[PDB]
Formats: structure tokens, C-alpha cells, sequence
RNA sequence: UCUCUUACUUUUAACCAGUGAAAUUGACCUGCCCGUGAAGAGGCGGGCAUAACACAGCAAGACGAGAAGACCCUAUGGAGCUUUAAUUUAUUAAUGCAAACACCUGCAUUAAAAAUUUCGGUUGGGGCG
RNA sequence: ACUGAACUCCUCACACCCAAUUGGACCAAUCUAUCACCCUAUAGAAGAACUAAUGUUAGUAUAAGUAACAUGAAAACAUUCU
RNA sequence: GCUAAACCUAGCCCCAAACCCCACCUUACUACCAGACAACCUUAGCCAAACCAUUUACAUAAAGUAUAGGCGAUAGAAAUUGAUGGCGCAAUAGAUAUAGUACCGCAAGGGAAAGAUGAAAAACCAAGCAUAAUAUAGCAAGGACUAACCCCUAUACCUUCUGCAUAAUGAAUUAACUAGAAAUAACUUUGCAAGGAGAGCCAAAGCUAAGACCCCCGAAACCAGACGAGCUACCUAAGAACAGCUAAAAGAGCACACCCGUCUAUGUAGCAAAAUAGUGGGAAGAUUUAUAGGUAGAGGCGACAAACCUACCGAGCCUGGUGAUAGCUGGUUGUCCAAGAUAGAAUCUUAGUUCAACUUUAAAUUUGCCCACAGAACCCUCUAAAUCCCCUU
């Protein structure tokens, strides 16, 4: 026979029902949302159209993305959108060659970072393009909070990522606590990137992750039932001395 | 080289029938 | 499995007219499912096929197959069934017309041999079969005598046509 | 070589056959050299009555009524025993009426359930 | 044939279950050589050429040649004296005995199609008596079909039908060929 | 070549014919002769006049080359300015 | 199927093979005869004689701006712009008997065609329909059921 | 021995029920109802043969590109060993080439 | 051992009783000689012989059973192994240059290790020539 | 002189003797549509026809009642003896 | 008259619609003690390219187009367009299924068979034989005949082949099952007609629709992922055995148990898928052996024998790709009629294929064959049967 549905939608169907159908809207949203990350080992194409030099026809141009491997030590790290290009070569390059299987790995250095919003010391296996994003962002906290799910490529970016945006959300006193002119100034200064504390809670987290929150926060042991009926009698009594 | 081929076993229901 | 021996018994003929030679009583007794084969059983069979009853069974109680036995029972049998409820007069008057030995169900089973191989043997079965028929038994066809066997090659002789031609 | 054939005690080896039991729940422990300690409060006590004077034979006479399935549920229990005093009370902490806020501090606590039977 | 959809469908043997294995090694064993207990020539096995999936028979006659065998249907009807143009199919009484004795009395065939313009307004009392009989069966004018005319032994019409018939089946003549599919909008096409 | 294409179940088109003939709409097949551009050198002025001239095929040629083409590329084109557009029918033949 | 080898095996070579000799269809060099073919422009052509016929016939009402869109409706022409049609040509043929007087807009145009539908007192203009715009005219109803 | 020694128990068809009355009814929705619907939009079956026709190896190639997606696994996987094993040949074996 | 074999016992054996396989098998109403022939006849031609059947031995034939010959050739069929066969260095080890301020990464070069694939045809069988 | 073919004549009738391959006329059975109603007809379909693949499954033969197999003796069937 | 024969429904196939008490990860199905250990990483190969090495597919229309490609085998878009059951099976069929059971394997894993009464049971036909053994002689029949045989004639069938009774292949036999799938273009028949078609496509009588042509089984292989060191190779832990005699702390001698397997006989579907009897080597050591554990196939282990790695290791087994591929072998099933044997070329090609030639079918047209003179070279002194050409006939 044949399923209802595609398999393909099947977990988009999963999300629909069950815990997943409780957790919030937001996150919801930005896990279905699929941005496209940030070119990184290829070239995009500058424009829609191209004019082929064979035959000098306008012809459409795609950016077709080269598959990255994120090994699990990145999600430790700061790489920025960088990874393994699992591939092939045509040796000498030229296709009437062998081909070969080819990895190209980034070049991984360990760095110290300081988080003006969390005021901490990371030390974090880094690449040089997530420098130079650094860079480009005008500190740690800028391009954490800059830098999208998808650009950022990692875990660690994510939670990192969270910490600031709920620091910014609460206005936390423990950031340079004796020093609330300090606080104030780094808050201002991040101020653009604020969110309400409920999102800001949920941003960076897996799924898994979200299912294991939604599931401590609705856990209620089970009120007794002598008194559902206390109340339930209660009221009837004072129903009928009323009336 | 040698050539060895494995004798074959029946399945034993077609054996063991009862009446 | 056919079963139509047992019931040749029950068939019932319209009572003979006074004038009309009294018909031969006529027994068929049957033994199922005797372990045994038919191949030895047919000898035995062919032994006592044509002769009295008294005779096959005292050529049964002194041969030595189990099949003999068996069908020492079997006569046995039907002369008793004759005799009550056939309307046999005399238990000594009968003889066997008809003795042939069927094959049975058999059973499958395997014979090991010396390389893994095998056979298969089978659990053989027989059935056994006779018609007692009511009277002295008839007399045995006498050899074709001299005179007889010229007698018919004169026949032959005078069957003679002038084969194509008018 | 069987594998249809359920795993039992009286298969395998000597330590597999000590090892293995038949579902007799444990009464102690075992010491140094072998000696088995018997803990008396592990042993299960029949709490068996007094059935002297009883008038409840097994069987119940056929001249019986026949009366309507009545599965007793928690609002038939709170309404025959709790309902009274409540509103009795109420024409005139619930702890007194009989609520208990925890099981922990009782012999037979309901839930987790640690009692037989 | 065109609705036909047939679903029969046989396991090759590759769809067969099991037979992977090669039942016997090629020599040596004195028996024939099988790379599967599941080739077609075994008990069991798969089917060589079999019926295969779903089929499909479907295929259009150009609806020039569907509206002239519409057209030769009821010629050959008329000339065999087995159509009959009503005024209405109104009805005296919604009982099928008054239809076919009326039927049998005309002399019509044991097997009646009528026909009316369009299905909403076809008579209460023709839709009660042909609800209950078999052989006598009410359709609307846009059902009119060849299968159902052969075999059926008399067709009965109404003027309305005659009209509507006699229309859609001559614009077929002196229309155009299609510049796009007649569903779409056009000049003078309802 | 392909008589089924595993995405469309069509059939297809032999390309390398393509590059090297020219199917006229009458059915006929026109080619370059082999070796019109090597070893000029050695080769007379007839010889090379030869070479550089426009060629038919036989009816075997054509038709394999009808079989391994799709029917797209025996339509009726009207180019603009067709240097073939001339020879794309017959004229005064008989059988 | 025959006998052995590989016909009545079901396995004999693609078709082309010549059983190892190179093949007649590779061993001709390449040539240019079908460069840009999809990309060449193509006009339908519209014969004066066509064009007289369906005036005659009363397909064409030449008391109205003939163009495209009316050549196409009464159907004097098919175009394919999927196929690379541009448009209509006008043709010469039949200029000789050519006389109604009428107002058409083509594509392209002969000269003598263009001196025939001026003599007999019309007019004749080549305008251009890049493919999207000739779809569009050769199938307005279509075009105004997308709801663009 | 191949062959019943009874007559098979007769098989009654009743000709005028109401598939059989009614076959064919609207088999001219097109041409008599001014195109509204096309005849093909009658047939009622798998979706992915509604109105066309096509050898097997087209057959499957439709059946998996239109409900692959909700294929079973193991039917999936034999459809497309199926495409494969058709595909073969069709495109490299027959008598003529 | 043999000249040179003999005697006896047991097993087997043969007969009686019970139980009861296997390869094999186109059908067989299944002879000898000569000749013939797809090149060695029970079956064909010319002769000869010729009631019917059991039982026990024999191994000259049924080109006897057995294994779709492991010999030989062929196949644009395989696979194992060796290389100084073709193509590679993906992989490790070195170096050199970049990158970073030894390790890691990228690019090259050299080795080790291997990986994929092939090993033409005619041919008085194949090889050599 | 005669004997002597499927050559030829004679009486009647004539499509009625080449492998691969090719053309054609029919057609068994099944199902469907209409007929028919002690076995059918006109059509549409197709898992549509088996003296042969060391074919597969099942039955039964042949080899064959053959090769092979088994239980120490007497007896009261207590027991004893070898 | 025995074996037996049949039987109709158990179910199944394809679609539509619709989204779907207790015990048990330790040795699973085991009440009850300090953990810490945690997942992610390109498919490959067969096969096609007639080898192989780059390469080789995994709604409609545009379109098999643009493009890609040892530019070759083949691969191949997008813009744009618009989108209610059964001419099914009916117990060798249909699911493997009465069941993933029995059974087989250490394991992964492989994997069956079959049943039929009636409203109520509280009621004639396959093979094989038997009835009934057989008579000179012979493919077992045919012509016959008064007559079964006797007389005369007759070298089973299929496949393969130049050619088979062939002492070439297959077949004991009955029953059941078991093997021609489709485009292009043509041909026939309709419809409409300079237009046809129910968008797209074709069109210089075309277009639309239909009819009608393309088999089955078989390798050694290759790759991926599992499963295997209860046998065996080696190793690890901790055990055990080694009488007696001679000698003396011995990889010492004779010789039990024990290990092995020299030679012979038997056996060779065996007692045994490697045994028995005798004979023989070692038997305090580099010995033998019970137990548990380890090394796993691009591998392991090896006192190298290409040994051994669960009976078949030049590289295991299972599953999957896989219906691998096979120019090679075998098979390829109703009746009847007709035509039908034929030069060569190229080819890693001579076991094949493409073209030609021949053959077949349909159609158009007019010459086709036979052949009178005349005519077709000297070299070469002579030098043939003939041929070519060719009106008439
Ligand atoms: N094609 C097809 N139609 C089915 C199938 N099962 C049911 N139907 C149809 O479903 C319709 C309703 O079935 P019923 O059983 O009468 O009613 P129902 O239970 O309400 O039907 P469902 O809602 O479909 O379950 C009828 O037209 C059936 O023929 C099926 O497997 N295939
Ligand atoms: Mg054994
Ligand atoms: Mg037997
Ligand atoms: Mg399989
Ligand atoms: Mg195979
Ligand atoms: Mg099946
Ligand atoms: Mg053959
Ligand atoms: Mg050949
Ligand atoms: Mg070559
Ligand atoms: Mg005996
Ligand atoms: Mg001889
Ligand atoms: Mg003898
Ligand atoms: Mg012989
Ligand atoms: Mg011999
Ligand atoms: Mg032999
Ligand atoms: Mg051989
Ligand atoms: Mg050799
Ligand atoms: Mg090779
Ligand atoms: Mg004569
Ligand atoms: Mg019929
Ligand atoms: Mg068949
Ligand atoms: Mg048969
Ligand atoms: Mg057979
Ligand atoms: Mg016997
Ligand atoms: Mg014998
Ligand atoms: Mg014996
Ligand atoms: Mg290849
Ligand atoms: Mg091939
Ligand atoms: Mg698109
Ligand atoms: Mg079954
Ligand atoms: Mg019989
Ligand atoms: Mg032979
Ligand atoms: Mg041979
Ligand atoms: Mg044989
Ligand atoms: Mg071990
Ligand atoms: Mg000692
Ligand atoms: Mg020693
Ligand atoms: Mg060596
Ligand atoms: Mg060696
Ligand atoms: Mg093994
Ligand atoms: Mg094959
Ligand atoms: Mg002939």
C-alpha cells in the first residue's frame, strides 16, 4: 500500500502532534525556518542570469552548496560555517585520470576569547575565517548575536549565543555586579539584539533539547484528588446555602 | 585442487510423516 | 482409498423363479493396511487362488510366510460370514474364486548410507482380497489333447481364403 | 543448541545452575565463606485471623438477590466518608477531615506502593 | 476498454521472498544448475511474464469519430424502428407496472433507455418508475452513450433531447480545429 | 541508444549525430566527406574539391541515422535565412 | 530468433555498432550544421495565396487590422513559440493574383510580397514579438485566464 | 485427472444490475456537457494512471515518481530494482536493435 | 612372496523367514558373422541361428554407471601471485613552501605501501617462428 | 522381351512434403461485453496451449523383493549354562 | 479393484480512501549497591562502453531540447505551462506463511509441507500394479489377413551438425508448473482534411486513433554490510595427565595410558562426507589435554604446507546490489498453407556483429532472362573450355 502522508513529512507531522505540539510558537518557527548558510568553500555565483561564452545565450545560474562535514568536535568549537569537504579529485586534474577520494580539514587554532556580556574567558578551538568574522563583527558578543543558526555552525555559537540574549533579556545585576555603570554601558551597547526572556530562553536549543524543557516545565505531580472533590463539594455546599 | 562437493540433506518432514 | 470390496456384499439380487438353476452364493472378504508387500502377498494369493476352502487353508497352515497367517484369518473370516449371514448351508463348500493382493497406504522414512547420502525407504502395505464362491471348485482346464490341438490346427487350415483376389 | 526451550536453572554449567533461581524472592544475604544470613524481616508473615465464630462460608446461597455492579470509584468513597464531616463542618486543614499531603511517615505508604498484597 | 484499469499482478522472481542463495553448487552434484529456489521454473518461484502492476488501457478516440458513433447509434436505432421521441416523460403514476405495461403494449424492446434533457428535471413520477425496474433505465441527455444505446433494445427520447443532440453533435461539423481545449473560453462556444 | 530514458520513458537522440549531419525534411541526409581537413598537403586539387563538398547518404545510412535521431529533428524548420532551405523538399521525382 | 550468437540471445551490440570497425556515424567529422539551431529564429510562412484563400473564405476580415492574433483565430497559421517560432513571414507566392486591399502586421516580409499588398491599396508593417509577447498575441485567452 | 469429475456449480450473471445497466453513462461527458470534463476524468483507479497508458517500464517510472514518496519501504525498493532490471532490457536486449 | 598351490575355521556367500535401499533407466518383442555407415552395429544390407521362461557365476560388449573432462584449445570469461605492464598516490613516512606563531591545516616533491585494469589476432590443434 | 518411382497417363480431387527466416488462413481453453441455455455465437482481453532445459514439486515404477540389517543355549521362563 | 482421483474456501494480490499482575540490556525474560562509556565521517561494485582505465539513468508540455560526455557509451535540465473496487489468484496459484512455525546452521541466516463428507456425525478417469507371465524375428508399428504372431516394408524422438540409427546431448514415467516484454519508421483500417489533434505536436496530404514485432534457466566472479577462533592456526589466565623397566637432574633408551598417523589389507552411498584391523613414530616434553578468553576476511594465524580460520579457503560464510553478466551450452509449448540455402568487406575479428549478397512481404513501373551479326591488346612464337556485349525468338 501506500502511506498518507510522504515520508518526508513525517517529521514535520511529529512536530505537529504531541510534546512538540506544546512547545512554543517561536521555536517552533525557527526550527521549521531553513535558511541557507553563508557560502563558505564555494564561490557564488555574482548573479540569476549568466551568458554562457559556448553559444552566447542568457542562461540561469545556480548556487548549488557543497556539502560540509561538521565533525562533533565543532559543535565544541567556534568554526566559522567552516568544515570537512568530503569529496573527490581527478588526479593531476584532468578527468581522464583516476579519481580519488579526497578530505580537506580547516586549519583549527586555540584561542582565548573575552565575552563583554558574560565578562568570561573562552578558550575555544577556532578557525581563521571565524576570526576574521570576528573581526568583521566588532567583538566576540557582536558576532555571536550577529551571526545566524546556520552561518554559526555550532552548539557551543548557540548556547553562547543564548547566554548573551538572556543576559540582555533580564538586565542581569551579575554582570559587573558593583559596577552598574559598566552594566548599563554594555547592555546599551548590545541593546539592538534584545529579545523577550521567554525566546531568548528557548534560542539555540535542539529539539531533544526542547522536548526535555517542555517536559520539566509541564510536570506536575498529580494534586490528589480529596481535594478536586473538596473544592467540587465546597462549592455545591455554597450553592445551596446561598440559594 | 581437490573437488569436494557437500552431500545434500532432504528437509526430514517428508521423512517423518505419519499416517 | 477406494472401499468397494467391503460393499460388493450388500448387493441384493431379485428372488430366482422356481424354474431357474439356484444361483452360487458369492462372499467377498477383504483385509486393510497389512503390513506386508503386495509383491509377497500375490504368491500367496495365486497359491490359493481356485482351490476349496479347506484346501487353501491347509496349504496356509503349513506355509511358512507371515502372509499366511494373515490370510488364514481372512478365510477364516469369510467362511464364518458365509455361513451366518450368507446362507452358506456348508461350511466346507466353498472355494475361493477370486485372491489378488492390492498396494496399501505406505509410509515414507530415510535409509542413512555411508556419505550423507540416503534413501528413502518405504513402510510397505497390503491390502488382500477374496471372493469365496459357493460349490465344489471348478475342475481344473485339462491339458489340450493331441486330438483337440490337430483338430484346431485343421480348423486353421480350412479358414483359408484366396486373400486378394475376387 | 536449543534455543525454543525456555532458560531455566537446570541448564548450563555448575555456576550457572547455583546462579541462576526460580523466582523465590530473597529472604538475606550471603557473608564470608558462603554462610547465609537470614534477615527475619525479609521473611513475608501471613497476617492469618482469627476465623473462629466467622459466618462467611466460601460458597453464597442461590436464594441471594441479584444486585447492579457498582465499581467503587474515588468520588463514591470521598462522598460515603469524607462528605459528612465536610458538611458538617462547613455548617458549622484538611487534615483533620482525613487528608494526608504526604504518604512519606506511614507504614503503608499508597504511592510508591510498599506493601503485599 | 479506455476506463479499463486492470490489477492483476504476479511477484517476479526478484519480488519473490528468500532465494538469494544459489541452491547448489554448479558441479559435481549430478543435478541441474540453479543460481535461485525462485526462478520461474521452480514450485514456488516467481513469474516469467506475468501481469504486471496496475495497467492502464487508456486510450481517445478523436471525439469526431465519439460524436459520429453517437450520430450512426441512433441512426441505426430509427432505422430499426427502436427510437421513439416523446413530447415528455411525464408519467399518469410513479408505479413501474403502468411503465412496462405501456411498454409491452407499444411492443418496445425487454430492455427501454429513455432520456432526458438534464438530470435535475426529469420527472418525479418517470424517476420513481424507473428506480425500480432494471431493464428500464433513465439517464440525462449529456449520458447518451453507444454502449448503453446497443444495449439497450429501444431508445426513447424527448424533443428537448432530440434538440440538444442534434446540436451538440452537428457543431462537431463546421467547428474548427482547437486552438486550445474547448473547456477554455471562446467566441461563440457556450 | 536509449529506446527508454530512465526519467522521461522517451526515446533519445544520438547526439553525436547531430553534430555531424544534416537531416533535410525530405529525408535526406547530408555529410562531410572524412578527411577534408587532413593532410591537404598531399592530397591533388581534385582530391581536395572532392572533400570539400556537401554529401548524401544511402537509404541504409539514413535510415539508421532516422532511428537514431527523435522525431524532433525531422520537423519542418523555418529558419530565417537557411543556406539548405532550397533542398529541404523534392522536386520532379519520380518513384 | 534464429540460431545461437547473440540475436537469438537478445544481446546483440547498440544500434551504430558495426562490430568493431569505427562507426559510420563517428568516423565523419563534425560539422556546424546544427549550432544554434534552438536558438535561430523561426517565421511561419504566409503565403499571399493563403492569405487571399482565407480573406475569400471569410476566416480573415480584412475591414479589420489584420495581425496575428487574427491570422491565428481564423486559423491561417499555427504558431509554435515553444519551437522557436517568432512569428509570420509574408510570402511572395501568389502575389500575381493577390488582391485584397487589407491592413496586416507580420513579422517579416518580402519585398515583393510587401509591393502586392501595396498595390492593392493596403498596408503592411513588420512588427517584432519576442516569444513571451508572441505567445501571448498567437493565445490571448489562455494568457488572460493566468490571471497576469 | 487434471480435470473436475463434477460439474462446477452453475454461475448465474445477472445482466441488467445496476453496473452493467448503467455502463457507459457519461462516457460522452465532454463532447454532450460542452467540455466541461474530460472522459479520462471518469476513470477512477491509481492515481498515477488515471488517464494514460504506457508500457511497464513507463509505468513504473510514473508510479515512482508520482507516489515514491509514499511507497512502502520494501515496495519502494523493488520498484526501483524493477526500473533498473527494465530499464536493462529495454535498452540492451531484444531482436531488433 | 614365489616355484605351485592345497586343506581347514570364521565372515561373506546360497536356501528358508522378517524388514527393506542406491546410482541407473527414451522405448525395447534386447542374438552371431561379414559389409556398411557419423569412419569400432543387437536394431542397417547379405547370410546364419532361433519354443518359453527361472536360479547361480563371469566380466568380453552395451563406446557400461559415476561426476556438463581437473589434459588441450577457445571466451575481447575469471581469479591467485610477481613485476622492470599501464594508470594513480587517495593512504602513511619524510622533507620543502605557505598558515600559525613543536602540533594541526593547505599545497607540492620523494619513498613505502598498496589499489584498479590488461595481458592482440592469424595459425593444418596451441606454442615457437 | 519382361520387371521397375511418389516420373508420366488413367477415374475423381487438388493450398495439402526444403533447416534458419518470412507472409497468411484458422484455432483449443479461460475471463469481460452482449447472446446462448445439455456447450454455444459475434467481439474485447490475456499468466492464452509443453513427447524434451542432467528443468521444479508431487506420485509411482526400474535396479529389486535385490544390496544390506538383526536374536548366545535350554528351561518352570523361577533359573541355570557357554 | 487397490493406489488413488477429483472438490471450494482458508486466505492472499493490486488499488482507492484513511495517517499509524510479575520478569526482562547480568548468561534477556534474573526482586534488592558508588556509576562515569557512549551516537554522527562521500557508498561500493556488478553492469554498459561489446576490453578497460574518465564515464554508465536510481501530472502534461517545453524536450529527449539547451547542455554534459575517453564529445562515446550514454547522461540531461530550467525559464515557461498548468494539476470507488477488480476482463486479480483459488491450495505446485495467490503472501514464505496453517508459519517465519517444523526443520537446517555455532551465528548472521535459510526455510517448508498441507485441508476438502454432510442440514445434521446427538445420523466411473494419470502413472503403477491386480484381475490376466511368457512362444522363433528383431524402434515393436504399418500393409494386411479368416486368423494375435507368422508374410512383406520400415535405421526412436529432441538438440547440435557439413553430415547422426548413431557407440554425440537430454529424457524412467504420470500429473501440475515452466519460457517473445517495446519504440522509431513503415503497412492495414477508420475519422477529419490544407488542415489534424480535447493546449503542447505535426503538416508542401497531412494529422488523429486503433491493429500488429523484439524469450527462459545457468557461471566462476566483483563490491557493501553483517556473522563466525564451541573445529582449526597461534596466543592469554589458571588447571590436569604421563604405569612399569634401564639410566640418572637427559627436548635420554625400551614400553602402557595418551597423542600421532609410517606401511599394508578392507572399506569406497563405507561403521565412517576419511573409518576399521594389523603394523608403526613419540610417549618428562618444542609433550598431550579439559575450561574460559583474544586475534576476522583489503583480515587473522602460520616451526611457509599458499597450511588452518565450523565438513567444499589462491581466500570464509550469510544477506544485499542481484533477475549481476555470459559473442558460451541448454530449452523455447495449437492446426494448416505458402515463399525460402547465395558472392564478399570491415572488425582485439574470424564461436560474434554492421554493411553488402541472398531471402521474405507489400507497392509502382517496364522491361527481365534466353540471346544473331558486329565488337572487347599487345606483351607472347603458339596458347583452352568459355565469358562479356547482344537485336530476334
Ligand atoms: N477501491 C476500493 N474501494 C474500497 C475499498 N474498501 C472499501 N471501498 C469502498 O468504500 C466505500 C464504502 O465502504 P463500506 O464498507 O460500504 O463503508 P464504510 O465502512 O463507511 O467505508 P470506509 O469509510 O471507506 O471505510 C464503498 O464504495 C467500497 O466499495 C478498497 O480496498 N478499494
Ligand atoms: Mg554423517
Ligand atoms: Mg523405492
Ligand atoms: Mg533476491
Ligand atoms: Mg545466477
Ligand atoms: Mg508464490
Ligand atoms: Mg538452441
Ligand atoms: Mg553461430
Ligand atoms: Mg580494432
Ligand atoms: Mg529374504
Ligand atoms: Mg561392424
Ligand atoms: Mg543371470
Ligand atoms: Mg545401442
Ligand atoms: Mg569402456
Ligand atoms: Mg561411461
Ligand atoms: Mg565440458
Ligand atoms: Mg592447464
Ligand atoms: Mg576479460
Ligand atoms: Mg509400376
Ligand atoms: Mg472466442
Ligand atoms: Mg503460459
Ligand atoms: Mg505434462
Ligand atoms: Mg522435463
Ligand atoms: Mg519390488
Ligand atoms: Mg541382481
Ligand atoms: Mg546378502
Ligand atoms: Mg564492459
Ligand atoms: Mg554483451
Ligand atoms: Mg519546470
Ligand atoms: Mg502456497
Ligand atoms: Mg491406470
Ligand atoms: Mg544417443
Ligand atoms: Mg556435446
Ligand atoms: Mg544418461
Ligand atoms: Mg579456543
Ligand atoms: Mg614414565
Ligand atoms: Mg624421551
Ligand atoms: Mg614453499
Ligand atoms: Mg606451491
Ligand atoms: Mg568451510
Ligand atoms: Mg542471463
Ligand atoms: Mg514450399
Amino acid at each position: 500500500p501506500l502511506h498518507k502522508y510522504p515520508v518526508w513529512l513525517w517529521k514535520r507531522l511529529q512536530l505537529r502532534e504531541g510534546i512538540c505540539s506544546r512547545l512554543p510558537g517561536h521555536y517552533l518557527r525557527s526550527l521549521e525556518e531553513e535558511r541557507t548558510p553563508t557560502p563558505v568553500h564555494y564561490r557564488p555565483h555574482g548573479a540569476k542570469f549568466k551568458i554562457n561564452p559556448k553559444n552566447g545565450q542568457r542562461e540561469r545560474v545556480e548556487d548549488v552548496p557543497i556539502p560540509i562535514y561538521f565533525p562533533p568536535e565543532s559543535q565544541r568549537g567556534l568554526w566559522g560555517g567552516e568544515g570537512w569537504i568530503l569529496g573527490q579529485i581527478y588526479a593531476n586534474n584532468d578527468k581522464l585520470s583516476k579519481r580519488l577520494k579526497k578530505v580537506w580539514k580547516p586549519q583549527l587554532f586555540e584561542r582565548e576569547f573575552y565575552s563583554e556580556i558574560l565578562d568570561k574567558k573562552f578558550t575555544v578551538t577556532v578557525t581563521m575565517r571565524t576570526l576574521d568574522l570576528i573581526d568583521e563583527a566588532y567583538g566576540l558578543d557582536f558576532y555571536i548575536l550577529k551571526t545566524p543558526k546556520e552561518d554559526l555552525c555550532s552548539k557551543f555559537g548557540m548556547d553562547l549565543k543564548r547566554g548573551m540574549l538572556l543576559r540582555l533579556a533580564r538586565q542581569d545585576p551579575q554582570l559587573h555586579p558593583e559596577d552598574p555603570e559598566r552594566r548599563a554601558a554594555i547592555y546599551d551597547k548590545y541593546k539592538e539584539f534584545a529579545i523577550p526572556e521567554e525566546e531568548a530562553e528557548w534560542v539555540g536549543l535542539t529539539l531533544e533539547e526542547a522536548i526535555e524543557k517542555q517536559r520539566l516545565l509541564e510536570e506536575k505531580d498529580p494534586v490528589p484528588l480529596f481535594k478536586i472533590y473538596v473544592a467540587e463539594l465546597i462549592q455545591q455546599l455554597q450553592q445551596q446555602a446561598l440559594s | 585442487k581437490k573437488r569436494f562437493t557437500p552431500p545434500i540433506y532432504q528437509p526430514k518432514f517428508k521423512t517423518e510423516k505419519e499416517f | 482409498i477406494s472401499r468397494k470390496w467391503e460393499k460388493k456384499n450388500k448387493i441384493v439380487y431379485p428372488p430366482q423363479l422356481p424354474g431357474e438353476p439356484r444361483r452360487p452364493a458369492e462372499i467377498y472378504h477383504c483385509r486393510r493396511q497389512i503390513k506386508y508387500s503386495k509383491d509377497k502377498m500375490w504368491y500367496l494369493a495365486k497359491l490359493i487362488r481356485g482351490m476349496s476352502i479347506d484346501q487353501a487353508l491347509a496349504q496356509l497352515e503349513f506355509n511358512d510366510k507371515k502372509g499366511a497367517k494373515i490370510i488364514k484369518e481372512v478365510l477364516l473370516e469369510a467362511q464364518d460370514m458365509a455361513v451366518r449371514d450368507h446362507n452358506v448351508e456348508f461350511r466346507s463348500n466353498l472355494y475361493i474364486a477370486e485372491s489378488t493382493s492390492g498396494r496399501g497406504q505406505c509410509l515414507k522414512r530415510i535409509r542413512y548410507h555411508g556419505r550423507g547420502r540416503f534413501g528413502i525407504m518405504e513402510k510397505v502395505y497390503c491390502h488382500y482380497f477374496v471372493k469365496l464362491v459357493e460349490g465344489p471348485p471348478p475342475p481344473p482346464e485339462p491339458p489340450k489333447t493331441a486330438v483337440a490341438h490337430a483338430k484346431e490346427y485343421i480348423q486353421q487350415l480350412r479358414s483359408r481364403t484366396i486373400v486378394h483376389t475376387l | 543448541a536449543d534455543r525454543m526451550s525456555k532458560w531455566t536453572s537446570k541448564r548450563g554449567p555448575r555456576s550457572f545452575r547455583g546462579r541462576k533461581g526460580r523466582g523465590a524472592k530473597g529472604i538475606g544475604f550471603l557473608t564470608s565463606g558462603w554462610r547465609f544470613v537470614q534477615i527475619k524481616e525479609m521473611v513475608p508473615e501471613f497476617v492469618v485471623p482469627d476465623l473462629t465464630g466467622f459466618k462467611l462460608k466460601p460458597y453464597v446461597s442461590y436464594l441471594a438477590p441479584e444486585s447492579e455492579e457498582t465499581p467503587l470509584t474515588a468520588a463514591q468513597l470521598f462522598s460515603e466518608a469524607v462528605a459528612p464531616a465536610i458538611e458538617k463542618d462547613f455548617k458549622d486543614n484538611l487534615e483533620k477531615y482525613g487528608f494526608e499531603p504526604t504518604q512519606e511517615g506511614k507504614l503503608f505508604q499508597l504511592y510508591p506502593r510498599n506493601f503485599l498484597r | 476498454n479506455f476506463k479499463r484499469i486492470s490489477y492483476a499482478k504476479t511477484k517476479t522472481r526478484a519480488e519473490v521472498r528468500g532465494g538469494g542463495r544459489k541452491p547448489w553448487p554448479q558441479k559435481g552434484t549430478g543435478r541441474a544448475r540453479h543460481g535461485s529456489i525462485r526462478s520461474p521454473l521452480w514450485r514456488g518461484g516467481g513469474v516469467a511474464h506475468g501481469p504486471r502492476g496496475p495497467t492502464s488501457y487508456y486510450y481517445m478516440l478523436p471525439m469526431k469519430v465519439r460524436a459520429l458513433g453517437l450520430k450512426v447509434a441512433l441512426t441505426v436505432k430509427l432505422a430499426q424502428d427502436d427510437l421513439h421521441i416523446m413530447d415528455s416523460l411525464e408519467l399518469p403514476t410513479g408505479d413501474p407496472q403502468y411503465l412496462t405495461e405501456l411498454a409491452h403494449y407499444r411492443r418496445w424492446g425487454d430492455s427501454v433507455l429513455l432520456v432526458d434533457l438534464t438530470h435535475e428535471e426529469m420527472p418525479q413520477s418517470i424517476v420513481e418508475a424507473t428506480s425500480r425496474l432494471k431493464t428500464f433505465n433513465l439517464i440525462p441527455a449529456v449520458g447518451l452513450n453507444v454502449h448503453s444505446m446497443l444495449k439497450h433494445q429501444t431508445l426513447v427520447l424527448t424533443l428537448p433531447t432530440v434538440a440538444f443532440l442534434e446540436d451538440k453533435l452537428l457543431w462537431q461539423d463546421s467547428r474548427y480545429r482547437p486552438l486550445y481545449p474547448f473547456s477554455l473560453p471562446y467566441s461563440d462556444f457556450p | 541508444l536509449t529506446y527508454f530514458s530512465a526519467r522521461k520513458g522517451k526515446r533519445k537522440t544520438v547526439k553525436a549525430v547531430i553534430d555531424r549531419f544534416l537531416r533535410l525534411h525530405c529525408g535526406l541526409w547530408v555529410r562531410r566527406k572524412a578527411g577534408y581537413k587532413k593532410k591537404l598537403w598531399k592530397k591533388t586539387p581534385a582530391r581536395k574539391k572532392r572533400l570539400r563538398e556537401f554529401v548524401f547518404c544511402n537509404k541504409t545510412q539514413s535510415k539508421l541515422l532516422d532511428k537514431m535521431t527523435t522525431s524532433f529533428w525531422k520537423r519542418r524548420n523555418w529558419y530565417v535565412d537557411d543556406p539548405y532551405q532550397k533542398y529541404h523538399d523534392r522536386t520532379n521525382l519520380k518513384v | 530468433r534464429g540460431h545461437k550468437g547473440e540475436r537469438q540471445r537478445g544481446t546483440r551490440p547498440r544500434l551504430g555498432f558495426e562490430g568493431g570497425q569505427t562507426p559510420f556515424y563517428i568516423r565523419i567529422p563534425k560539422y556546424g550544421f546544427n549550432e544554434g539551431h534552438s536558438f535561430r529564429r523561426q517565421y511561419k510562412p504566409l503565403s499571399l495565396n493563403r492569405l487571399q484563400y482565407l480573406i475569400d473564405l471569410g476566416r480573415v476580415d480584412p475591414s479589420q487590422p489584420i495581425d496575428l492574433t487574427q491570422l491565428v483565430n481564423g486559423r491561417g497559421v499555427t504558431i509554435q513559440p515553444l519551437k522557436r517560432d517568432y512569428g509570420v513571414q509574408l510570402v511572395e507566392e501568389g502575389a500575381d493574383t493577390f488582391t485584397a486591399k487589407v491592413n496586416i502586421e507580420v513579422q517579416l516580409a518580402s519585398e515583393l510580397a510587401i509591393a502586392a499588398i501595396e498595390k492593392n491599396g493596403g498596408v503592411v508593417t513588420t512588427a517584432f514579438y519576442d516569444p513571451r509577447s508572441l505567445d501571448i498575441v498567437c493565445k490571448p485567452v489562455p494568457f488572460f485566464l493566468r490571471g497576469q | 485427472i487434471g480435470i473436475r469429475l463434477t460439474l462446477p456449480p452453475p454461475k448465474v450473471v445477472d445482466r441488467w444490475n445496476e453496473k452493467r445497466a448503467m455502463f457507459g453513462v457519461y462516457d460522452n461527458i465532454g463532447i454532450l456537457g460542452n467540455f466541461e470534463k474530460h472522459p479520462k476524468e471518469l476513470i477512477r483507479g491509481p492515481i498515477w494512471l488515471r488517464g494514460w497508458k504506457g508500457n511497464e517500464l513507463q509505468r513504473c517510472i510514473r508510479k515512482r515518481k508520482m507516489v515514491g514518496s509514499r511507497m512502502f519501504a520494501d515496495d519502494l525498493h523493488n520498484l526501483n530494482k524493477r526500473i533498473r532490471y527494465l530499464y536493462k532490457h529495454f535498452n540492451r536486449h531484444g531482436k531488433f536493435r
